[PDB]
Order: structure tokens, then sequence, then C-alpha cells
């Protein structure tokens, strides 16, 4: 027929439309909602980069006053990404809001696509052409963290990592075969020229894409280092490859040199002069590398006298020197050596984020293959195949493109062992190393006879051996589908409840006008952050937990005090205030302390920081794993009696029991902020007012159907019945049945102690609270009195109803208690009762004003007796 | 579907 020479585009193109059904109609449903659903957290803080990008094009800011309130921080996101989205946006005259991010949706899923081409490239450039086809299309449906964050809708870096990582390597190793064998008057024309210099775009492509990502001059390097110093070992044209590199760093620091001026220091992140050196030097030591080997041509290490091992010997004695006589800038080391750091994580409170857990492991410390099929599905083990018989070719052949790609898939795999993140990274390694093990078998079972067979050829062909090389493609790419047509048909960001939540709030509190023209204000780039930023009006802070601050500031554009970057955390064992610091705060007091220095003016909590998310915002603050757990206490059982009991040690739960997997807190979580923001709808606290509650989690909602939420039996048996139903399955009860959970504990366990009761009923998901002065009610007392209590009955926008209390103590005959609810406020969750005063036997009602909480005024009210 | 985000929710 035509396929001659042409079938390698038909699978191209049959794997590009496999890629589009995963990556784009698979999650359509999920991206385009409601609103245009911006994919995790990160793609809404290029969404914030981009729309101002767009307004001061062609200018770009490298500081976000914004987040980290009130001190902003530097941005590391690339120019890449940020100016390709917007550009695009300007083609397609979407420059701002949801028209904006229905653009954006599309850059991921493109660069997915679009990955094929440069596997195939670096395939192809290393093994062969046949090989290159199933990487190609292997590549298509690998899935884990490669195919999720090359989703719709996650226009995030990290699909950009991988396909200029992989350019780089395929462009390199394609300059490198250009130009072997050939004198160097061959390789200075044009056409010889064009190798490197593309190499070396894509170099720096890749680090504009990624400020970490000068990390492709070491793994080059140490192409040369071990290409050196096994000379008589593996077979290459050392001197060649030399300048090879020596241009393709040149070119890639000339890509990098406009944007190495946007950071006050040296870092491996954000843009700075110090990727620049380490190209730049990269240059240096490739053209070291030139006369190493130009000595070793003429024989130089003959006759000074060291043998042929000696051109091996002073590569690695200037190995050592070269790096040695770089203490020239101590800071340049420190932020060099500073790689290793990165796949180890003995932070804890970092181990709680759920893209940098170590791979190969478990939340309990044992090795486990588990998530290698979750993430790479059977190309893992036929990854690992082509590795290891790569490893036996090479020491047959000894390619050195082979040897290269062995020293990037080894790299990447230690990456991969750090954290689960870089699965990115391997993904492109079992892909191209299950090509090199599918084909080695399609060639020997005759499956590659069959095929040309098939139309226009003849040959020995063995149907066993073809129905076998079928059978083995069949476990190689059906499993793996599986779990890419399952992953994809989701996609993450914000549920209805935290997107409607914060556009109330960008609409509802105040100066929004001017937060609307400050963000889009070109911020000029400090030389320091240190001390708070001088902001050209007067602002305040939104604080939350970090997960929260992209969404905070794109959605309702207001300043969160933490971000994404695990920036604004802070901690409690020195004091620094924070998000931790403040959630997980014994007193108000303390909170307090917390809130004033970082301007605090509202507080947004949702019901995962009360429950699952808690644990992790005690493990920041208190910086100790095991010193978490002192919030945490026992679990719930139902027990072969149809009752349910509570037990400190899971060995005083009785057998045939039915354990609640849920651990319920311990006394001292119920007086943290958290609690009693979130669970006690901010009861006990004087100077935060909830203002704002968003709907309840969907399965509650679905249960007030045929649930009175106001009837307080009804939800427990309601809860009661779900957590035993899950836990049958070993699985948690829903998130609004922790929560009710988690105040049936608290009535069972502290509440007589004390007399406050909390209502069983759930509540909504997200919740917002404004900080208050208060409205201070002092006044005298009767003779023989301690204790003055306040009562009041407030009524949220979802037309629940809460118990507002509050008690101090009686001091020189007098009682002060300060309020932060209003009679005449504009916000949604208003009072419906006065507040009822009580004093011993003496009570008395007052409403306030809302001028009066703004402003702290003092108000007299006795409450005395002769007797 | 781990990101940059808190776990285990
Ligand atoms: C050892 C390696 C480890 C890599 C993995 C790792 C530990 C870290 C990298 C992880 C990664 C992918 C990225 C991290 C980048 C950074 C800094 C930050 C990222 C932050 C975060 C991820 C991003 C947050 O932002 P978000 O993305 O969330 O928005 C690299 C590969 C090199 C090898 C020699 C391994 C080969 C394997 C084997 C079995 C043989 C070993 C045998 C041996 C006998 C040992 C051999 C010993 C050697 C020293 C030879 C190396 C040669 C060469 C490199 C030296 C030349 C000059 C160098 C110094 C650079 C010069 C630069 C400047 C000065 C010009
Ligand atoms: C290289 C850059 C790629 C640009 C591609 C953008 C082109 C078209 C985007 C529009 C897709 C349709 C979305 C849609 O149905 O909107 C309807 C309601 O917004 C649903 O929320
Ligand atoms: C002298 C060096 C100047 C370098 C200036 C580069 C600055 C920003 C790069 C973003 C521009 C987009 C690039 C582009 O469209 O090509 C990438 C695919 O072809 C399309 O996905
Ligand atoms: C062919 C070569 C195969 C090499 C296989 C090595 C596998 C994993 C190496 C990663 C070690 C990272 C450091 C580590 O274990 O933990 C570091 C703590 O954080 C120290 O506190
Ligand atoms: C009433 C007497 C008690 C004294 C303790 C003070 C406690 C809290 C005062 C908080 C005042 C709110 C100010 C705020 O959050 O924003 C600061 C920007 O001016 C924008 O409002
Ligand atoms: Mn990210």
């Amino acid at each position: 027929s035509w396929f001659k020479k042409y079938w390698h585009l038909s699978v191209l193109v049959i794997a590009a439309l496999i890629s589009v059904k995963l990556r784009i109609l698979n999650p359509w449903n999920s991206v385009f909602t409601w609103t245009v659903r911006l994919g995790g957290n990160d793609p809404w803080y290029y969404y914030r980069l981009i729309e101002n990008t767009i307004h001061n094009f062609p200018h770009r800011i490298w500081f976000d006053p914004f987040t980290y309130y009130p001190y902003g921080s530097y941005t590391h996101f690339g120019p890449f990404l940020v100016y390709l989205g917007s550009i695009a946006g300007i083609i397609f005259s979407a420059t701002s809001g949801e028209s904006l991010r229905a653009v954006l949706a599309f850059i991921p899923a493109i660069g997915g696509v679009l990955a094929i081409l440069p596997v195939y490239l670096l395939t192809r450039e290393v093994f062969d052409k046949r090989a290159a086809v199933i990487a190609a299309f292997l590549i298509a449906i690998v899935p884990g963290q490669f195919l999720q964050r090359s989703i719709l809708g996650f226009n995030d870096h990290h699909i950009w990592e991988a396909f200029w990582q992989v350019s780089a390597l395929g462009t390199f190793l394609l300059a490198y075969n250009r130009w072997k064998g050939h004198d160097l008057s061959h390789n200075l024309t044009a056409r010889q020229m064009a190798y490197p210099v593309i190499a070396g775009i894509t170099i720096g492509l890749y680090v504009l894409s990624w400020g970490a990502g000068f990390i492709i001059a070491p793994i080059i390097l140490a192409f040369m280092f071990f290409a050196f110093v096994l000379a008589g070992f593996v077979n290459a044209d050392r001197k060649n490859l030399s300048l090879v590199a020596v241009v393709t760093f040149a070119v890639s620091a000339l890509i990098y040199l406009p944007f190495a001026f946007n950071y006050p220091g040296f870092s491996t992140i954000f843009y700075s002069p110090f990727q620049l050196l380490v190209l730049l030097g990269s240059a240096v030591i490739a053209a070291a590398f030139y006369q190493i080997e130009k000595w070793n041509d003429v024989g130089f290490f003959e006759r000074v006298g060291l043998g042929r091992k000696g051109m091996p010997l002073a590569v690695i004695v200037l190995t050592a020197l070269i790096m040695g006589l770089f203490f020239v800038i101590s800071p340049d080391f420190a932020r060099n050596l500073l790689s290793v750091v990165r796949v180890v994580q003995p932070k804890g409170g970092a181990l709680t984020i759920a893209e940098v857990y170590p791979f190969f492991f478990t939340h309990n410390g044992e090795f486990t293959l588990t998530n290698a099929v979750l993430h790479f599905g059977a190309l893992f083990f036929f990854g690992m195949a082509g590795i290891l018989y790569s490893a036996y070719r090479f020491l047959k052949r000894r390619s050195f493109p082979e040897m290269a790609l062995l020293i990037w898939a080894i790299a990447m795999f230690i990456a991969l062992w750090g954290q689960n993140r870089f699965a990115y990274y391997f993904a492109a390694v079992s892909a191209v190393y299950s090509a090199l093990a599918l084909s080695v078998v399609f060639d020997k079972l005759h499956l590659y006879r069959a095929l040309e067979n098939a139309i226009g050829a003849r040959n020995k062909l063995s149907y066993f051996r073809v129905a076998f090389a079928l059978l083995i493609a069949l476990a190689a790419i059906y499993p793996t589908y599986i779990l890419a047509d399952a992953q994809s048909s989701y996609a993450g960001g914000p549920n209805k409840q935290w997107y409607d939540a914060l556009t109330w709030m960008r609409e509802n509190t105040p100066d929004g006008e001017k937060y609307d023209e400050y963000y889009l204000q070109l911020y000029p780039t400090p030389q320091s952050n240190k001390e708070p930023f001088s902001y050209p009006f007067e602002t305040y802070g939104v604080i939350s937990w970090w997960d929260y601050g992209h969404w905070i500031e794109a959605v309702a554009h207001r300043m969160p005090i933490a971000n994404p970057f695990q920036a604004g955390i802070g901690n409690k064992y020195n004091n620094v205030p924070g998000a931790s610091s403040f959630f997980t705060a014994e007193n108000e007091s303390y909170a307090e302390f917390v809130a004033e220095k970082l301007n605090v003016k509202y507080v947004v909590s949702d019901i995962e920081m009360e429950t699952c998310k808690y644990y992790a915002m005690a493990v920041w603050a208190e910086g100790d794993l095991p010193l978490a757990e002192k919030y945490y206490g026992g679990y719930f059982y139902y027990s072969p009696t149809g009752t349910f009991g509570y037990a400190n040690s899971q060995w005083d739960i009785p057998l045939n029991s039915i354990i609640i997997p849920l651990r319920i807190p311990s006394e001292l979580y119920y007086s943290t902020m958290e609690a009693k923001l979130h669970l006690f709808d901010g009861s006990g606290l004087s100077h935060y007012r909830m203002i704002y509650e968003s709907d309840y989690p969907a399965e509650w909602k679905s249960y007030s159907s045929q649930v009175n939420l106001n009837n307080e039996s009804q939800v427990l048996q309601t809860a009661l019945y779900e957590a035993v139903m899950r836990a049958r399955y070993g699985v948690s009860p829903t998130m609004g049945t922790q929560e009710v959970l988690y105040k049936y504990a608290y009535t069972q366990l502290y509440e007589k102690k004390m007399g406050i009761p909390v209502k069983i009923a759930p509540s909504g998901y997200v919740k917002i609270f404004e900080r208050v002065k208060g409205a201070v009610v002092t006044g005298k007392v009767s003779a023989n009195v301690t204790e003055v209590s306040v009562n009041a009955t407030i009524k949220t926008n979802q037309n629940r109803t809460f118990e507002y209390w509050q008690t101090v103590e009686v001091k020189n005959g007098t009682y002060t208690v300060v309020l932060p609810y209003s009679h005449n406020s504009d916000y949604p969750v208003k009072p419906i009762t006065p507040y009822h005063i009580k004093a011993g036997n003496v009570v008395k009602e007052i409403t306030i004003y809302e001028s009066q909480v703004q402003n702290g005024e003092i108000i007299q009210l006795d409450l005395e007796l002769a007797l | 579907a781990p990101y940059a985000v808190t776990a285990s929710c």
C-alpha cells in the first residue's frame, strides 16, 4: 500500500487522539461546570499572574504584595507559562475572568499531547525507529502525576518541566549524533551549528519554565564526566561531545540572561543570577573537557608519563579542583549543594503535603510498589526490564547515548524516591524503556514480520510467537490505559461552597474596588521582604490554612496570610505568627497576638481544617509529629450489644465491635481556635463574629430531605448509621458526619464538666468570620457572685442557628464582657435575640449597635441588688 | 489526586 515509511506517523496521530480523549474529553464536565474550574491550587496563581501580565503587557511582576500578607512573596513561577498564557489570552481576546480560565485550561492538555514529539525524538536518537513509536504511544496513556498535571484545567508548569527536559535531552543527543565523526570545519557550517543551538534553546526554555531547571546542566556534565574517565571503556566522540556542550550551554545562558536579575540574591528557584552562573560555568567546564581531550589526542598524558589511565585521572583531580577552587563565592556552593535536601524531607510539616511524600512508602514506613501501579501502570515493571536490558546492552555495545539515557534514568529514579511528585519526570522514563522492552519482544516474536506480512512482504512468521507478542502488548497497554481512563474522568479544584464563599467575600468586604485595581498593578521588585510591605492604601489580611491562599487571591481578590508556597504558616514553638499558630491557639489572647501582628481582619475556615486537616496544622505549629497527637484521643465503636462506646486505647475496644475509623480529638483540641471557630461557631470568642457560611456538605444537604437537622436525635442516628455503614468497609465517615461525631464526643466526654453544650446538628462547609474590636459591656454586680454569663442566639444565612455564650469572672465587684455581634449589621448572619446577661440572680437584656462594635464603645450595665 | 495541598481528606 502506501504506509511505506509512513505508518510511523499513523501511530503518532492515533496516539495523539487517545491523548486528547483522556486529557480534554474525559475531564470536560469537571472543568466546565457552574464555573471554569482550574485544577488544584497553583494553576489559580498562574491565572493570577497571567491576567496581571495581560494588563501590563509585555511587562511582568516578580514580587506579589497580595499573597503572604503583610510581607508579600517573590514570584518563582516561570516566564514561559506566564507569557504563554498571556499571549494565548490576547489572541482569543480573553483578558480576565472566566473567559481567560477557559483558554488557560487547554494549555496543560496541549502540552500533554505535544509531549509525544520529544519522547519520540529522545527514543530515536538513542535506540531505534520502531521503539520511538512505542514510546510515543506509551506516553499518551501513562497515568499518575504526569497525566493528572497535564489534564484539562491543570494549567501548571509541571507538564512543561517534563516537555522541555525530554526536549533538552533529545536535542542534545541529536546534536551529538549529527556532530560525531566529523571534523570541526564540517561542524562549523550553519547546518551543523543549528543542532547545538536548538539544544541550547530547549535548555533555556526548560529553565524559563522552572527556575530549578538548571539541574539539566549537571546531568549533561555527568554525561561528559563519565564518558571521559571511561575512555577505554565507553566509545564516544569526546572532542565533539565537548564542543556540542559548549555551544549548547552558551546559547542557554544567552536565552536565560534577560531574566537573570529578578531576585536580589542567589536562588535555585527564583529567577536569579545563580542559574546564569550554572549555565555559563557549564560552558567553561565543557570547554575544559576540550583541552583534556585535545591533550590526550596529541599524547600529552603519556609524555608527562601517567598512562592511558592518566586522562581519566586528570578529569577526576580537576573535578575535585575546579569545584574546590570555586570557593571564590561560597553562596554559590550553598545553593548548588542544596539540591541534596530536595529529595530528603525530615521536616514532617512538609510531609503533610500530598505531593511531597516519598514514593515506594506508606504513611507507616514500609516499602510498597503500590504507587508504582497507581502512577505508571504496567509501564513501571516493563520499564525496569527495559532499563536492565539497556544496561546489559550497554556493556556489550558501549554506545554513549544509551549510557547517557541510563544516567538520566537513574537520576530521575532518585528524585522519584524523594518526592512522589517527581513521578512526572519518571513517566517519560518508563515509557522510553518499556518501548525498548516491547520492541525487543516484537522482533523476537515475529510481530514486526507479521505486520509487514500483513501488506507487502514475505517472512517466516510463527503465529504462536505473534499471539504471545500480542498477549504481552495487552499486559503493557491495557492495565495502563485502564488507570488513565479512570484518573482522567475527574478534575480537582475548589468546590462550589468554596467558590461561592470567596466570590461573596470579594463583593461583601470593604475596599473591593481598591483591591481590584491593586490586583493589576505592576509591583516593583523590592530588595527585601522581611519588613511589612508599604501598601498604597489601608489593607487587611485574610487568614486561613495555607492550602487556600491562591483561591483567596484569585477568586476573592483579597490578601491571604498563607499560600500554597508554604509561606505564612508560622509556628507556636518559636511564636512565629502564622496560620498554624493562629488556628491551634489555645486561648483567644494568643490568637489575637498572631492576628494583630498579621493585621488580620477576616478568617476563613472550612470543614477540612476542622477535621482531617487539623492534624497537619498541629504538626506545623508544634514542629514535632509525636508532639501532635496530644490533640487526639481514642475511637468510637459499635459493640455487639447494639450500643456505641468509646475507648482511649484500641485494646479497650470489645471483641466483635466495629471501630469507626475516625480518631476522636482530645480535650486540648476543643480549646483551640479552630474548634472554637468552626465547631462551636465562634462561641466563647469576644473578638470574632460569623458573617457568612456556605451550604452544607453535599451528603448532609442530601440527608436533610428526610432528616430533621433541628432534631439532635435524628442527626445523631443518621451520623451513627452512616459511620457504621462505611466502617463496615474500612472507610471513614463523610466530613459532615465527622463534625457531628466530633460534637457528640464533646458532649459525652468534656461537656458536663462545664455546662456549655453544642448542637449535634451539622453546619456549612466554609465559614467566614470578621475580626472585631468589640463592644465592651461593663457594669456593677451584686455582693456574692464570682461569674457573669452572656447569652445570645445567632442565625446564619443558611437558616441554621446556634448559641453564642461567654463567661467572665467578677473582679472588684465588677464584670466586663466584650461582644462581637450587633443587632443592626448588614451581614447575612445576624443575632435574633438580645444579649441575655446574667449576674447570679439578676438578668438584663441589651442590644448593641454596629458602631459600638467597630469602635469598641464602653457600655455601662449594672446588675446589682441591695441585699 | 495528590497536588500542592494538604493530604488525607
Ligand atoms: C547524584 C544525582 C542526584 C539527582 C537527584 C537529586 C538528589 C536531586 C534533584 C531533584 C530534582 C529533579 C530537582 C531539584 C532542584 C531544586 C534545587 C529545587 C526544586 C524545588 C521544588 C521541587 C520546586 C517548588 O516549586 P513548584 O514546582 O512546587 O511550583 C545527579 C546525577 C549524577 C550522577 C553522577 C549519578 C549517576 C549514578 C551512579 C550510580 C554513579 C555514581 C558513582 C560514583 C562513583 C560517584 C560520582 C561522583 C561525582 C562527583 C561525579 C559527577 C559528575 C559531574 C556532575 C560534576 C561536574 C560539575 C558539577 C559539580 C556541576 C557544575 C556547576 C557549576 C559549578 C558550573
Ligand atoms: C494554545 C491555547 C489554547 C486556546 C484554546 C481556547 C479555545 C476555546 C475555549 C472555549 C471552550 C468551551 C467552554 C464552554 O463550554 O463554556 C461554557 C460555560 O463557560 C461553562 O462554564
Ligand atoms: C535573546 C533571548 C530572548 C528570549 C525571550 C523569551 C521570553 C518568553 C518566552 C515565552 C514565549 C512563547 C514561546 C512559544 O510560543 O513557543 C513555544 C511552543 O512553540 C508553543 O507551545
Ligand atoms: C543503580 C543505582 C540505584 C540507587 C538506589 C537508591 C535509592 C534511594 C536513594 C534516596 C536516598 C535519599 C536520602 C534518605 O534516604 O533520607 C534522608 C533523611 O531525610 C535524612 O534525615
Ligand atoms: C474593645 C477592647 C479590646 C482590646 C483588644 C483589641 C482586639 C482586637 C482589635 C481588632 C480591630 C480590627 C482591625 C482590623 O482587623 O483591620 C485593620 C485595618 O484597619 C482594616 O480594618
Ligand atoms: Mn504545582
